[PDB]
């Protein structure tokens, strides 16, 4: 039903 | 500044072939470790991460970090005019507008030489930690390109059930449902047809398969790939290079 | 009920591409003989008829005759999968909605399973007497695919011609006019490359040559390839199969 | 009227296949010496000139001279018929309509005929005067291919630059700016040679794309020569054994 | 004209 | 800037 994303589960970094 | 000479200009190439299908624009992170890549796709839905170290290299020098943002279609474009066998040579200054390409054929006196020029890319980085993973399948890499393939006749998504018994993909689709079913096997005489199995505990996700077969563009780059597993974390494939890596995560379907 | 099991998928394979362009639609009717196949295109110009003969299986079970109405386009999509080497085994219950074919590997223990879903397809069967034909040439079947894809190349329709000298197919179009004449020819030494005719009144009969470049779509079944030609009924093109056959059957134009 | 046979089917499709594309409809003019052609493109940029010389043919007879109007995509259709051993046989009468072609094999006994209508064709023939080149460059015909395509994919033109030392091809583009440079270099090898014969440096811009289908003719021949001067188009020449084949390219002038 | 299957052979 | 023709350099015969 939802293909998830990779933000989904690691944060954002510089 | 940076100065990086493969002997063999293949790795550079099939790497690139590996990447741009996937990720068309990415920051080359330069520094004293060698050249790092990290970029995820328009959608968000995988991330590629590449490390050439500079133990690979003739001659790596760095005195300062730079990001060359390449467009990898312009660098196919370039790179296809090197064989396989050229020295291959990346030079670039302090604060640079342009990667210098040279190629190097024996027995020719023939010399190539590209001067590409940088873009400007704002790439969004992510963390990665260190993850212990219930389940990793090392496996011909062939033969999962082949799986992904056949599955992908048939069906958008895949499920890979790892147990102890062996590794299951299986879809779902109009034309009916399929499934290829491998078993941890050793062979005495030749170990490229090797399927480990190493589990602590069963795990089953979904995945998009033609981001599968993108992914499996990289079979050239080594005769061996790696599914790493667990319920709650992106699955990652990772194909080794001998002297760095190229790792692909894919974010799972749930609903 | 059915369990069918082939040493190499390559058969199959081949069968399958060999008349998925004719026909997309097909019955294969499963029986103590084996496994049959008999479909006209959509047109009724053409027709196909198949034989896998019981003895060309590792292990041959049909309790009851079944239709198996299989799409041959998905079919070609699953055959893919396996390696023309692969063991490839068939399988089928009572009321059948559904065909499994099992693909399996040597030195691997890889298991392929796939569950086709059936169609209902209303089979229109014709019935073919035992015909003795005025003509009858044998022939290379790569060399007769090579002059219909040549003969296509420059018009639509073909001319056969079959004397006791030998078979002349002849063409015309926009462009002009080409032909191929083939005698009977006989080696010793590498007779895949031979040509016989068995004539008993020459034959001459025109034919549409989209249809003749999809029957040579078999090509790969066998080196050689029979036609049967007579002015009364339509031109038979035969590949032999090892443990069966496969016929295809083109109307004339008139 | 004209009677022409050739041992081999292939030379003819392969000079076909390499004219075919820069110029569609041509006229074969027949006479005592042979077969020649002589047509610019639509665009007047490029000339292409063939001979095929009656002492390349197992049986040559021509008693009046004829102009045969042909459309290389119709003839290049039935030509795809014969195999590239076949003996081939051209023959035409006095006001002929159609060109009569006989494909044989051997050990076969199967012959191929063939009657391609002819069209009208009112082609303007230029006079080339024998020239004495700046420049000429022999070198290995698939090497020139490969840097033609290579720099075509990043350019729409190319300098050709030659001194004493060597010859530099040189390209600048959207993506950046490349060079290919080779030495003239004399080993055994065979077909590897490369050859400048050079009175006075020249440095001349030329179109990739009419280049690239110069390179088309790599199957003719082993070996190219470049053949250049500051005031007249560039001349490539593959060698037929039988006679030639030549593209003329008029330079770009002014960047 | 293309002629038919059908004219030669019956269904059955 | 200009792409010359053939006609520049050779007279028609």
């Amino acid at each position: 039903r939802r293909q998830t994303s990779m933000t989904d589960f690691y944060h954002s970094k510089r | 500044m940076l100065e990086a000479r493969l002997e063999q200009a293949s790795l550079l190439k099939r790497v690139v072939d590996a990447i741009k299908d996937l990720v068309q624009d990415c920051n080359f992170d330069c520094n004293d470790s060698g050249i790092a890549l990290q970029a995820m796709d328009n959608s968000h839905v995988a991330l590629v991460s590449m490390l050439l170290k500079a133990e690979g290299f003739s001659a790596y020098r760095c005195d300062r970090n730079i990001a060359l943002g390449i467009n990898l279609v312009s660098l196919t474009k370039v790179l296809r005019a090197a064989q396989n066998e050229d020295i291959l040579t990346l030079k670039a200054d302090d604060s640079p507008d342009a990667v210098n390409l040279m190629f190097e054929s024996a027995e020719t006196d023939r010399i190539s030489e590209y001067d590409i020029k940088l873009m400007d890319i704002d790439q969004e980085h992510l963390a990665i930690p260190e993850t212990e993973y219930a389940a990793t399948v090392e496996m011909p890499s062939a033969e999962f390109q082949r799986i992904c393939r056949d599955l992908n006749a048939l069906s958008e998504s895949v499920v890979i059930e790892a147990t102890k018994e062996g590794v299951k993909f299986s879809c779902q689709g109009d034309i009916g449902s399929g499934s290829v079913t491998i078993r941890q096997h050793t062979s005495v005489d030749k170990p490229e047809q090797n399927v480990s199995i190493a589990l602590s505990e069963p795990v089953a996700l979904t995945f998009s398969l033609k981001y599968l077969v993108n992914f499996c563009k990289a079979t050239s780059l080594s005769s061996k790939v790696t599914l790493c597993l667990s319920q709650e974390v992106p699955l990652l494939v990772e194909y080794g290079l001998g002297s760095g890596h190229l790792r692909f995560y894919l974010a799972p379907k749930i609903g």
